[PDB]
């Protein structure tokens, strides 16, 4: 949902 | 003329930027950075001032969730600190109701909350209310007839397309009718007495489908989709408009920024951002 | 003629990359790949097999952290998969007893281990001792007269400067002396019968001071600090000397490797990594 790694 | 404000976000990592879009005349203005970066913050305005709340610093060294509340005066430039959150809250929705800012929902750690808090700035003070019925986060606040709106979200276990509603001088909450869609990460807003909830991800992909909830009615309609599918959009109204920023579309940190028209129930892609970035905070003032 | 091997990291998402440096004649080798890129993995050398533990992927479905053992054989150039632990452990760390593996600590997801388990080659087998005294993630792990020193790292509320001791035959933890510098992510490595932490993040900057242990005057010392400050740096020793690789300085991905000489107590930079990185594991065989 937020494409943080 | 009043500026959209977008702060922090991600990209790579959580980001420090606050900028401001003017719709009349498409410039972009630098302003001074938040003192902490952050992703997954919401922005609101109260009183002129613009207030950053909650997210997360997802840095390469490690990450911290936020419990800060900050303080942005468009008059001196400067942010300012203000009384911290009982908890950190990130992916944390946030609504404004007769100038008391409300955080509602997201994580800390492995905790998803379902406690709320309201801010009063004239105390500089937090004080817990009552609990929303679900834990969410990642959730959409809406503020309408002077009721709180919360909606979707991801409760630790599944994501959601419920919704459910907030009585301030009652002190409670009531589940309403559910969404079409699952919808964690969306930006929801009010536009003309309905509230709009565009994006997000449903458990399998990220959204470009919009539905909106007229209260009366008690249901739930699509509109017309965005051009871009996204997830941790930002999203503020501004003249009678939806303006969407930025979000994840599964692949790419979008810089689009979309417009939307409610008389002609259609989309345009209006400006880009300086660089794409996902969960921002923005708010107009 | 012993190699400094070291696999995997860290550059915009999580990296497959196993090289090896020769400090005799200055050249690197490229080895066979990782068959899954990791970041925050540990590795270590027993009976001239080279091992890499834990870890966590990035990939385009998401983040997934690793609970994997995978052994490279340098004669055949080629990984092959070995039992995995009972959890996955993100940001690990590593000791090696009696030809055994320890893995300490490390995260999943939100959860931050405490626990600690054991290696047998022999039997390929995973078992669990006694856990630490203290959560930790990025934990630096040294051996030293056949104990096992946990140090620093991240507990999930506070970066710490504490420090336990691990006594295999009587299978329990004791705490000693805390370092004078908060760290996590630091690089700690045994050498002429002292510990030494180089490197980290203290919860402001990243850290090129370096301190080193006494174990039976249970004090640390300064030491002189590295040209560079570095979080998530790989750490070694070869030939009485420390070998620092990597890791993230606060703006960019070091790709610069230094050496401390511990007679003149200088470091100097002896050779490049061929892309900058952090979060590697890194071994000598
Ligand atoms: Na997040
Ligand atoms: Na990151
Ligand atoms: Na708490
Ligand atoms: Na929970
Ligand atoms: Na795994
Ligand atoms: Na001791
Ligand atoms: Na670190």
């Amino acid at each position: 949902e937020t494409g943080e790694l | 003329g009043r500026l959209i404000y977008t702060a922090g976000g991600y990209f790579r990592q959580s980001l420090s930027y606050l900028e401001a879009y003017n719709p009349s005349d498409g410039t972009w203005l630098r302003l001074a950075d938040l003192q902490v970066p952050r992703s997954g913050l919401a922005g609101c305005v109260v009183g002129g001032l613009l207030y950053a709340v909650g997210g997360r610093n997802n840095s390469p060294d490690g990450n911290t969730d936020s419990s800060a509340l900050d303080c942005y005066n468009p008059m001196t430039n400067q942010w300012s600190p203000c009384a911290p959150m009982s908890v950190p809250r990130n992916r944390i929705g946030v609504g404004v109701i007769d100038g008391h800012i409300y955080a509602v929902g997201g994580s800390h750690g492995c905790i998803h909350h379902n406690s709320v808090e309201r801010y009063e700035p004239e105390r500089d003070e937090w004080h817990l209310v009552a609990p929303m019925l679900t834990r969410r986060i990642g959730v959409g606040v809406a503020v309408l007839n002077r009721l709180l709106y919360a909606v979707g979200g991801f409760d630790g276990t599944n994501r959601l397309n419920s919704a459910e509603c907030y009585y301030p001088e009652r002190n409670e909450w009531r589940m309403i009718t559910a969404m079409n869609t699952i919808r964690s990460g969306a930006g929801v807003c009010v536009l003309h007495n309905c509230i709009y909830a565009a994006g997000g991800y449903d458990g399998q992909d990220q959204l470009n489908s919009v539905e909106r909830y007229d209260v009366e009615t008690e249901t739930w309609t699509f509109v017309a989709p965005m051009k871009h599918r996204r997830s941790a959009l930002g999203i503020t109204v501004h003249q009678g408009r939806i303006y969407v920023l930025g979000g994840y579309d599964g692949h790419t940190f979008l810089d689009s920024v979309e417009c939307y028209d409610p008389d002609t129930d259609t989309w345009s892609e209006v400006t880009r951002m300086t660089s794409g970035r996902s969960g921002v905070g923005v708010a107009v003032t």
